[PDB]
């Protein structure tokens, strides 16, 4: 993409496009699809420990940002552009998982209901690290609780996955730039 | 409802009618007697440091533009065009010398002045009195050590006086530490609670921590973690509670400088705070140096709350009686190393941000308590805030304000709601003052 | 609106202002004069049979906990903590000796008593009068053959008296059958209708069945299927209609024991009901044994409806003037074989549950009729319920109540709305009684 | 609020309280004093040309059925069954001799008469007075060159008189062109704006075009494209503005026959309009033939707007103070070739339809201006409409009405809001007339 | 999964996970995807008779439950945990289809509009019945009617499909545990 | 399908079903999936010029209709059944793209956020034009702006794609019959 001509496109977004247009491997896309479907299934049934063990690498960065609304023409104001809703290493994810499983987590009774819809999967091996798989996918995440509370989350995920213990591919980075600035879902206490 | 006569808060603040969290007519009345009357948090110097820097902020349900002027002062204006009422600024932060309306192109200065009108000569000639068409300005804008508050009511007390006895507790962290910075941008989340539910909780509610936050305490690593599931009561002298004439109040948990931060930050923080406290002993004395590195859960009346040391900074922006837009910033000490500031900022959001696992513990509590205030059999029921009543003091030789010398109690609720009731039943600041001339006596009865 | 004077229901119940289905001020007024005053369905013995068993239920817009006590009685309490108003129980059913609040950990007994307060000694000392801090109790809780109703108003008539002439019709199925069980859990669905729309339809509306349910009648197999698309009018003497002083009423369709059930259940049901009727002839007489196995479409005023024999049991839980949360249970006879009970329960939900194909036929009818009550040109329009007026009787030798001796009419609407108007214009039960001292005369005029 | 005394619009229409776009009590009051009182657009002959053809339409928040009778006239009725209030017709258009209610099967004629009642003989006997049970009829239905308007108030002026001085401007396009057709079905989109925001914009707002529509002007090809980004002010004598006694008004942009249409249609249109104008010079004179092919942005009070030549036809259907359902049709000249009509219709929707890129430019302007009227500090603020005040005339020898002889001004706003205020403060048409007996003097002061 | 460690996971959910982790066949996943996409297409265009003929086995159980909200710690109260929104055999589904097609189904005029989004497809042959295919998938179902009525349904489907007449794979069991306890969609009168 | 028996099915819908049931090619479905995922990615990052260049054929018809609600039994009233929300040739799409990119498009500041979810992809070559690919797919389109504005669109797309410049398959027709009659999304200013 030429971002001087395509005026609305960020440098970051143009870089990510290039990665997938480049060298399509259908088998990789299918592997990525399996990986993500299985991850979503574990999360949906609230098998959080299994998710950590089977899907999350020890060196993970799990990050979801919220970007401040700024003028499209803005070029002077230069302070922190975003905050981290999540910016978790493995130990921090574990803390969150223990919080979910704690029997005195009162908000988890009656049990929550999650349903995830994963779409638009693309996969490409890193050019310079032959063992690093880039996977892009979008998620709709539906959380229902307490009779009439329903929250629906929408996001694009930029992941890096790499083979770990036992040759199992595990998530080593997830980056989400959350599209809604003001959350209308009570909180963002879901693993996107 | 007749707000002059209706007893919404009982004498000494001992109870409140549950309807206060649900009644939309009262909410509308609060817009006038709470939000249009009192000091409201806007921003920090650190977010608009240079000329032309601005942010938008809510003041009640109104939106304002808060702008750093060329002369270094800050002025705030309604985010509403003076022509046909369009919202002028659609972004949250930026730098500009002025703001142009997207409807008919009227251009306002950073100083609020109507500076240009398209084709003014051909259309209006000399008939448009631009001098009278400046943006509607927030009458009062003052700073507490870089923290900028606004007030629509020209008759309000100065911000410092408004903070009353609470200022003494905030000063060691806000002033004597070398100063704080606000780390933006904030998280923003809507909850289905009345603004008073989180406000009361932060002002005064240590009781809930062990039970509400049992899972976060247990999982999450932190210094206050002995409380998980009410396994342990803090020792006597673990803290105190205070409140003040104009409704601001806080809890003090002695020495809890690492606050809600997980054990990954505890050693570093406890080292940093202890080192600074050692220097401050010489400057402000041992008690106040200790307060600096003690955990304060405070509400600056009406709807700005914070946890010092934890670094949590909140605005409970009102939408309606059962809807509040929660803004969450991190506060850091300016002289901390930058890497620590970054990690502290992330940890604030981790615990109390949009995906804050501690904050999530509070959701059902705040939301159901608020929504229950709409339910027919509960409207006229009494919410209780009597814990520690008859043991509070005023005019103590060391700790100012109305003070309960215990870590856990409802002292700060009583002062919050005494101020609330005095405002809701008054038409102006003079009447509030008249209604408050025996404020501390009322709070220390029995 | 002045509810003392406003004629919302015309004399003899012949018409109602359409605004009654849309006006939110009237809805708020109903919370007081209908829902806080009258008997409301809570649960059945079969759902809380053992000590400590509880369920939650709505009573108007309030939520209550309904709990089986150690002594075998049932008590019901507001689902609201007596401290700061948090909802105590977040589940629909369970077994417990008490309920602990998730905010500050206050523990209430199954009997509503405040039994524990965390760290009470250290915090409150002896100053907290727990005896005065029990959950707010529903004043009245009575049973009609295992069906448990509550009433917030201590002055209400006993439930039996409140059922008035309707009780005689219900007793063969509710009592002489050996008793009924409620099969839970209920379906729960929100519809955009006023609670009165389904209430009036079930109390009294046989007229709609052939046309509204044409497709369900035709497709669905059932005994009443000759009516599809108004192809056939039931024969004379096919049924009757009744109503009562306190507003409860029903239609009677003679012999229709298989009700809305598809032909897969018709043979089995008609056999079972006929066999029981044969035994009941000897005990309660031929007419009442016939009533047992006749299809009753009934509303127990204000908002509980049922179809006996079909086994449909409804609660029209009010949310606002155009929102109702519909709860759907199945009723079965205790002595039916368990496999039949299971299939009957499934068939109730199949026809009238959340995906009930019959129930779906009624949606637009109820929703649009309700929403139209908000529309400017319709507010002051008159909803008509005059069919059969001047042919009703009272004090019949065989069939009690105000009775229309025809299967299809608007008798039960008139009695429902006469009771509604008498409540809405009255401040208490005494005034309702005064307004109702010539109830049956009013209904049988001309 | 006391609408008899409250000054919502200042003398000469120079300003309006911002609350008019947000206040729900005022919205409810408008239902009575604006929508139930005035002429509202229903449909066109071209959409219901044959006997039995009907459409549904909104009139305020009410829904009506508009039906072509056997005798060629049109009658309109409330879309509400006279029995228990169910919505009768669930479709937008069709052909039928009558409408049957899906609840109990009552059948109404295309003429509104209750024609059949299922099993009437067996159920009602001779007691149902069907003659009194016809659908509630819209009192007044009149045509302006095929454009059909309704009014619930029998006392209203005839439609022609109601159009006042605006009719003279519309007639060249609506009458002397040979007549217009409305191309359906309309687009339908809900916006979060008060109905007055788009109404005022279309009646009178040329000022916004260059700035609001900068991107659409620049991208989109059109004849008025020199205005993009306020790059150029139209020349003197480029147009005029007018307003009238009963609130209707418009802008006139001389010669702009291709309107907002992209350059793909400009040559063809400018040829077609010019050719017709040449023939019309002989019939109606040069000035009126020129008006025919000039772009008129008009609001027919209260909530019907159009852009002639562009072919945009709008209904701003009110839902609440910050919700409006926007209906968008295309108008074409009957004698245009069919292929041009098709392309013109598509171009209307392309620019101003649900995905209309021009229309999208206006969204934030209308929505935020409306929502700001709810905000506490803005309710009592003054929306300004003073541009060109003191330069308007009345009784001009060539151009009738209150007229500003300039393309860009606020003349039509002032007349719109003078009419609005006179209605809101009046109980009936007589009072409006009394309040309007010096209407043009008020508008031309100074 | 170890449900003693992963405290939020039900025995049923852990069993279903095992089935798909076991023996992945990519061709089966692709067949399942086709099957479900075609089924959704037939349903979306309201070809209900075609759906019965082409997609539904004569021995079908079509079941959607609603589970009562109970305490996560509950261990004493033992009454019926759920009710059946749907629990249909073939004849019962046919009744429902005839109800949809009946010209006096007034709620079907003007015609409804359905759009289904099927995601997260997994497929595995049964271990003990070589001809029984397990298929899991999630659905978002959008129903629009009457100008401004819009209802969106979200669910995970546990299906069994088996080859029938003409060798065509047909649905023999669908199980859905509906995630929202109190429906906010007017009704559940949609085939999930 | 027999539309005399399946009474709710339109002739048009029955024709489109036939096209995909006929001759399934798995490789084509996978190519179609790639095509659409890449198109959605370009649109999501607001690379509108790239979308035109890489995805849209010079002979395109891009059409989204809104159909008037009429009686299921209606057989006499015969006026225009639908209007065109979009009915764009390439030049008209270009106008819309320029409008999006114009720096005085005030509604595009702060920048919008789009996320698209593409599902239910089917692909079939045209019987009579060997180079014309029919592709069907459904889209959920989430647009977020201005802190708290969130609009979600739902649609089925009937596309024709054909190889163009450089052998790249490009969209030559998109037809969408929008399922909601009255839009509750402020506008339809999104490329479905
Ligand atoms: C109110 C709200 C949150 C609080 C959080 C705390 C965390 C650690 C120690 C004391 C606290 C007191 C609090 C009081
Ligand atoms: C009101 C609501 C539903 C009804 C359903 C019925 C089903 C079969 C026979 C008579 C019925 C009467 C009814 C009356
Ligand atoms: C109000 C609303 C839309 C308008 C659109 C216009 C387009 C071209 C030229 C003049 C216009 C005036 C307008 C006035
Ligand atoms: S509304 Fe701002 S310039 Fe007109
Ligand atoms: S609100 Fe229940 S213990 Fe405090
Ligand atoms: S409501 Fe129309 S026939 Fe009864
Ligand atoms: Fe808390
Ligand atoms: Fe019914
Ligand atoms: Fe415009």
């Amino acid at each position: 993409i030429n971002i001087q001509e395509d005026k609305l496109v960020s440098a970051h977004d143009a870089e990510e496009i290039l990665r997938f247009f480049n060298c399509h491997d259908s088998a990789l896309q299918q592997e990525a699809t399996t990986l993500l479907t299985q991850e979503a299934h574990l999360l949906d049934i609230q098998a959080y420990r299994a998710w950590l063990e089977h899907c999350v690498g020890s060196e993970v960065q799990y990050q979801v940002i919220s970007r401040e609304l700024r003028a499209a023409s803005e070029r002077r104001y230069k302070l922190n552009e975003a905050m981290n809703v999540y910016n978790e290493n493995f130990q921090q994810l574990k803390v969150r998982v223990e919080h979910q499983l704690d029997p005195q987590n009162w908000g988890n009774s009656p049990k929550l209901r999650f349903t995830r819809f994963i779409t638009n999967v693309q996969a490409a091996m890193d050019v310079n690290d032959k063992e690093l798989l880039h996977i892009r996918s979008n998620v709709i995440l539906h959380r229902a609780r307490r009779g009439n509370q329903v929250d629906v989350f929408y996001a694009a995920r930029e992941d890096k996955w790499k083979r770990g213990e036992g040759g199992v591919r595990k998530l080593v980075q997830r980056f989400v730039d959350y599209p809604e600035r003001i959350l209308q879902t009570h909180n963002l206490m879901v693993f996107l | 409802m007749n707000y002059n006569n209706k007893i919404l808060v009982s004498e000494s603040g001992l109870s409140q009618k549950h309807l206060i969290h649900g009644d939309e007519e009262l909410f509308q009345h609060e817009l006038k007697t709470i939000f249009a009357r009192n000091w409201l948090f806007l921003t920090h110097d650190s977010l608009i440091p240079a000329p032309g820097d601005y942010v938008t902020a809510k003041m009640g349900i109104d939106e304002v533009i808060v702008s750093r002027q060329n002369d270094g002062s800050i002025r705030a204006f309604l985010n509403v065009c003076r022509h046909r009422g369009k919202t002028l600024v659609s972004v949250e932060a930026g730098n500009a010398k002025g703001f142009v309306c997207s409807y008919h192109g009227w251009g306002f200065g950073s100083n609020g002045e109507l500076q240009s009108v398209p084709f003014e000569k051909d259309l209006y000639g000399e008939s448009l009195n631009k001098k009278c068409l400046g943006l509607k300005e927030v009458a009062r804008v003052e700073s507490f050590h870089g923290f900028i508050y606004g007030c629509f009511d020209q008759e309000a007390p100065p911000l410092m006086d408004y903070l009353g006895d609470a200022a003494w507790y905030l000063e060691p962290m806000f002033k004597h530490s070398g100063g704080l910075e606000l780390v933006g941008p904030p998280g923003k989340v809507v909850i289905k609670a009345n603004w008073k539910a989180p406000a009361e909780n932060f002002v005064g509610d240590a009781y809930h921590v062990g039970w509400t936050h049992a899972s976060s305490l247990r999982s999450g690593e932190s210094i206050f973690s002995s409380l998980a599931g009410n396994a342990a009561l803090p020792p006597e002298g673990a803290g105190l509670q205070m409140t003040s004439k104009y409704g601001s109040g806080m809890g003090v948990l002695w020495d809890g400088y690492s606050g809600v931060h997980s054990a990954d930050l505890v050693p570093e923080l406890m080292a940093f705070g202890g080192a600074k406290q050692e220097r401050l002993n010489k400057e402000i004395g041992d008690v106040r140096a200790r307060i600096y590195r003690s955990h304060l859960n405070c509400t600056v009346f009406p709807n700005n709350s914070m946890l010092t040391c934890s670094g949590v900074f909140k605005v409970w922006n009102p939408i309606d009686a059962n809807t509040t837009e929660v803004w969450t910033y991190a506060i850091v000490e300016k002289d901390m190393p930058e890497d620590l500031k970054r990690r502290l900022a992330d940890s604030v959001q981790r615990t109390f941000g949009p995906a804050g696992f501690w904050e999530s513990d509070d959701n059902d509590n705040m939301e159901t308590a608020s929504q229950n205030g709409k339910k027919y059999q509960s409207r006229d029921s009494d919410l209780l805030s009597n814990l520690g009543f008859g043991e509070d003091v005023y005019g103590d030789a060391v700790y100012p304000g109305v003070v309960g010398k215990s870590a856990i109690g409802e002292t700060s609720y009583r002062g919050f709601y005494r101020a609330y009731q005095a405002h809701v039943s008054s038409s102006n600041w003079a009447e509030f003052e008249h209604a408050s001339s025996t404020w501390h006596t009322e709070l220390t009865k029995t």
